[PDB]
């Protein structure tokens, strides 16, 4: 009786929903798009390989500079390395063997990363005795850290297979804020330029915006098929996009609060791992199962390019802040900068 | 179950309670967007290749 | 070459793992072993100064346990009650319980200074030893050295080579015995070889067999009086057993020259042949085959019993088929269907000293071979025991030769023990019979193939090499346990003194999830690396460097077994359909590598498949 009475007011909800998101849905994207003209032919090259790890790269994450960047690999390694010269800055061993993130604090002081053990793990780069050391283990997750990211030297969001993410006070170690909603296992997270709100991708094929500040799911996107495994923001923070198991990426604006552009191709049939926009956000560019990473004019869908280097999944991209240049982590061991 | 069943229903009432605006409008504000920024994306605008850290730069901090 | 090398301290990683897969690392299993108690003592006495005043008083026990006689105890019934004691009982948390020290003191008071009278101490000494203390001692050292000397033990691969033959001491059944000497150790042994093809020949596989298993069970405690084994091993076309050494030549030989012996004479021959048997007896083995010529003499004419081929477990089923030689074996033994047990050797014991007396076997007369006259008296005929043998004399030769097992000495359930107290031997110590210090009676003095070898004969002795862990622990501990200790110590200490030189990588193996770590050699070209293991990867180094190169655990689909040429082999099959294959340097090794590689795998398949983003998908 009450399982049935609110079951069926889920629907007249979700109804609503639907409807006032059709209401809106008066022109598309690629129409409104239609007269710009194209990007044309993007051809970037590899202007650097970068190696030392010993095995799968897993994730990797820019330093603010647009000059140094993180990696992490199943080798159990961070790796620090200068783009501009290719020489390593670092090379942490981490504790935990199975590490699927790392993150790279704006400061530059700080990185984090962390995966089946369950803990984000914070390492400070710039010692009073010029070591590299963890400064904080941050327990608290009951599933695998799958993200995360700093808003600070002392503030990080972290995503996990629990299906919860949560933001953390660095000095305490203590969870600020969790963030429940999610009905299976999160993988990604991307924040928005002023660190208000996020948006997270999970396994059950929906992403939501969380305002950070208070703790709470305020919209939730639908369209994808199967697992979204990556997700970012558009620069002015009022659009994401998102990377599935489904072989599409989709372009979600916040305002309008649906569906505005998928990004597919009837000759990719597998999954996108990693997705990131070029600085003004006209290219998306995503990384690929199949060896490659596609340049996508994200205003009129077409595809503009190819990255074609690596010899296994690319696993992980991000661009630069000076939009210079893009990086891509492989599970052939090399990371490579394109442009 | 009954707990986590209103749980849904609180938060759908949240989801349906914002108010939106049009796609042709959101659409527009994004390829505003992208044109006030084409002149300063690499990627697009391609700066001189001896300001290029992985073109022809020489000279770094 | 010849000499022993350890192998270097890091092995201690795959030794621990090792041991404590089979519980071996307990206080109780190592200071047992006589290099674990060397150890353990050198670790307490020099190394943990609150663990010192124990063992030195352990010790101060066990010399008081030995002494000789009751006179020599009351002395150091109270020395001992003196020095050390009032250490002990001033010095906290080291009281002894009153409980214990009453007890002593109630014997001590009343003068009563058995041996066993400071035993309660050795119970809480021990109580002390195996908590913290041992703790400490597994966290030293001197447990990497036990790790290192453990290793060498159970990776021991015998050959001729390994032996310096010096001379021919006895032409027996299937082969010859030699005199010979350890290389490792220099250790003076006698070689039994044994001809494959002389076993093949006369269908003589199961008495070879048989003698390997009974040594085997006999080897244990250290018998004065029994040719023990140490080593068992064979090649291509013999079999190895190492003995102790005899070089005096048989009782039946001595008989021939010196003619029949006196009661006081015999009487000391059947003294230390009785304690041999009673060895046995209590190992559940009955010997079965007693008589003049498997009595051998050292050099100095102290006796053991020898040819182990004939002897018998008891200790599940009973034998009954009749075994022996002729003139010697029991009423129960001859007859078809009836079971026995150590009765047998009781009655054999009788015949042999009788023969050592008068000449011949009892139920022997006028030199007979009828096998089957001699088995008829031995059944019906009463022992004439003549008029010259004295009353003591026939009391226990009736005894052993009783026809009846329930009338017979040693048969009526305290076993030597009652030979013992025979008023025969009214006249020894035994204890000092034990001891080997009444003088012997006799000093030594000075002095085809048409048959073909087939695969399936080999298969008989694939499980024939064996290693009796005391003796080889007593053998290097008695030769060159101390030096080889010291000079490896040297070894170590200038390693550690050239990796600083170096600036030291400070191991790799620490502060991660390391599981397991050291040498192996991949692939002829074999290539001699060190291996660290992680949970979800194997990566390997050479010298002076980091690992810059792996395999990782979701490429292996299989770890199995392999011989290349003869020597044995890890086979990892390899994801791309490539062969990976590792040697290691012990057998130990081999069987953690071998465990730990597949339980690495089996793991890190089962995490990564419930890892969306680390599993393999529909490409
Ligand atoms: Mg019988």
């Amino acid at each position: 009786s009450e399982l049935d009475q609110l079951r069926q007011e889920a629907e007249q909800l979700k109804n609503q929903i639907r409807d006032a998101r059709k209401a809106c849905a008066d022109a598309t994207l690629s129409q409104i798009t239609n007269n710009i003209d194209p990007v044309g032919r993007i051809q970037m090259r590899t202007r650097r390989t970068l190696r030392g790890h010993l095995a799968k790269i897993y994730a990797m994450h820019w330093g603010t500079d647009s000059r140094l960047l993180v990696s992490a690999s199943q080798d159990g390694k961070l790796i620090i390395w200068d783009s501009y010269t290719t020489n390593k800055v670092h090379a942490i061993p981490l504790r935990s063997s199975w590490v699927m993130t790392c993150a790279y604090a704006p400061s530059g002081n700080y990185v984090a990363c962390g995966g089946l053990d369950n803990i984000c793990s914070i390492y400070n780069l710039k010692t009073r005795e010029g070591n590299v050391r963890v400064s904080r283990e941050l327990a608290g997750h009951t599933g695998y850290l799958s993200c995360c990211r700093f808003l600070d030297d002392n503030q990080i969001v972290t995503s996990s297979g629990d299906t919860t993410c949560a933001l953390w006070d660095i000095e305490t170690g203590q969870q600020t804020t969790t963030f429940t909603g999610h009905t299976g296992d999160v993988m990604s997270l991307s924040l928005a330029p002023d660190t208000r709100l996020f948006v997270s991708g999970a396994c059950d094929a929906s992403a939501k915006l969380w305002d950070v500040r208070e703790g709470m799911c305020r919209q939730t996107f639908t369209g994808h098929e199967s697992d979204i495994n990556a997700i970012c923001f558009f620069p002015n923070g009022n659009a994401f996009a998102t990377g599935s198991d489904d072989a599409t990426c989709r372009l979600f604006d916040l305002r309008a609060d649906q569906e505005l552009m998928t990004y597919s191709h009837d000759n990719i049939i597998c999954g996108i791992t990693s997705v990131s926009f070029s600085k003004s956000g006209r290219l998306l560019l995503a990384g690929y199962d199949d060896f490659n990473c596609n340049v996508w004019d994200a205003l009129k869908a077409d595809r503009a390019g190819v990255l074609a280097g690596h010899d296994n999944r690319v696993s992980c991209l991000g661009v630069t802040d000076d939009g210079m240049a893009v990086a891509t982590g492989s599970w052939d061991s090399f990371l490579k900068i394109w442009n | 179950s009954i707990a986590q069943a209103r749980k849904l229903v609180e938060q759908l009432k949240m989801e349906a309670n914002i108010d939106r605006i049009k796609v042709s409008k959101a659409a527009a504000d994004l390829m505003a967007y992208c044109e006030a920024h084409a002149k300063e994306d690499p990627l697009l605008t391609p700066v001189p290749a001896s300001e290029n850290p992985f073109r022809e730069k020489k000279f770094f901090c | 070459s010849k000499k022993i090398l350890l192998p270097e301290p890091s092995i201690r990683s795959v030794m621990q793992k090792y041991l404590e897969d089979r519980g071996e690392v307990t206080f109780e299993k190592i200071f047992s072993q006589k290099l674990g108690y060397l150890l353990f003592r050198d670790f307490c006495l020099n190394h943990l100064e609150e663990a010192r005043p124990l063992v030195e008083f352990y010790e101060e026990i066990k010399k008081y346990e030995k002494l000789e006689t009751e006179e020599e105890r009351v002395a150091r019934s109270r020395e001992i009650f003196d020095s050390y004691i009032m250490k002990e009982l001033l010095a906290c948390s080291h009281p002894f319980s009153k409980s214990a020290t009453e007890h002593v003191q109630g014997h001590l008071g009343k003068k009563q200074v058995p041996p066993d009278l400071f035993q309660p101490y050795i119970e809480e000494i021990c109580q002390n030893l195996r908590g913290d203390v041992f703790q400490k001692f597994i966290e030293s050292d001197k447990f990497t050295r036990f790790c290192q000397w453990k290793n060498v033990e159970l990776n021991i691969h015998l050959t001729m080579n390994d032996f310096s033959v010096h001379r021919i001491i006895g032409r027996g059944g299937f082969g010859e015995v030699y005199g010979c000497r350890k290389a490792d150790t220099g250790k003076m042994y006698a070689m039994k070889c044994l001809d494959k093809k002389r076993i093949k020949m006369k269908q003589g596989e199961t008495l070879a067999l048989n003698e390997r298993i009974m040594l085997s069970l006999v080897s244990t405690g250290d018998c004065p009086f029994i040719v023990c084994m140490s080593y068992a091993f064979h090649t291509p076309d013999k079999l190895s057993f190492i003995l102790d050494l005899m070089n005096g030549g048989d009782l039946h030989y001595h008989l021939s020259q010196h003619g029949v012996f006196s009661e006081a004479d015999m009487r000391f021959y059947a003294a230390e042949i009785i304690l041999g048997l009673e060895h046995m007896h209590n190992r559940f083995v009955v010997y079965r085959d007693l008589k003049p010529a498997n009595i051998l003499l050292d050099e100095h004419g102290h006796v053991r019993i020898s040819d182990l081929g004939l002897a018998c477990d008891f200790s599940k089923k009973k034998p009954h088929a009749s075994v022996g030689t002729h003139g010697y074996m029991a009423p129960e033994v001859l007859q078809k269907g009836v079971a026995y047990d150590s009765s047998a050797d009781w009655f054999s014991l009788g015949c042999m000293l009788f023969k050592l007396l008068r000449g011949h076997s009892p139920f022997r007369q006028h030199k007979t071979k009828d096998k089957h006259e001699i088995d008829r008296m031995t059944l019906t005929m009463a022992v004439e025991l003549p008029d010259s043998f004295s009353p003591e004399l026939r009391s226990l030769l009736e005894g052993l030769l009783q026809r009846d097992v329930n009338r017979r000495l040693g048969c009526l359930g305290r076993g030597a023990q009652e030979v013992k107290e025979s008023p025969f031997f009214r006249s020894l110590d035994w204890q000092m019979v034990f001891l080997q210090k009444y003088p012997p009676p006799l000093i030594p003095p000075r002095g085809t193939k048409g048959i073909k070898l087939l695969d399936s004969d080999q298969e008989l002795y694939r499980n024939f090499p064996l290693t009796i862990s005391e003796r080889w622990q007593q053998e290097v501990a008695e030769t060159v346990f101390d030096t080889i200790n010291a000079e490896t110590d040297r070894l170590e200490a200038r390693k550690k003194a050239k990796n600083k030189q170096l600036g030291h990588e400070e191991d790799y193996a620490l502060g991660k999830d390391c599981i397991m770590h050291g040498y192996m050699s991949k692939m002829t070209q074999w290539q001699r690396r060190y291996f660290y293991l992680f949970p979800n990867r194997l990566e390997w180094r050479g010298e002076g460097e980091a690992p810059q190169s792996l395999l990782t655990m979701e490429e292996i689909q299989s770890v199995e077994e392999t011989q290349i040429k003869e020597r044995k082999c890890l086979l990892l099959k390899i994801r791309g359909g490539k062969q990976f294959i590792l040697q290691c340097d012990s057998d130990p090794e081999l069987v953690q590598w071998k465990k730990e590689l597949r339980d690495a795998y089996r793991e890190a398949q089962q995490l990564v498949q419930r890892v969306p983003k680390m599993k393999n998908k529909p490409r």
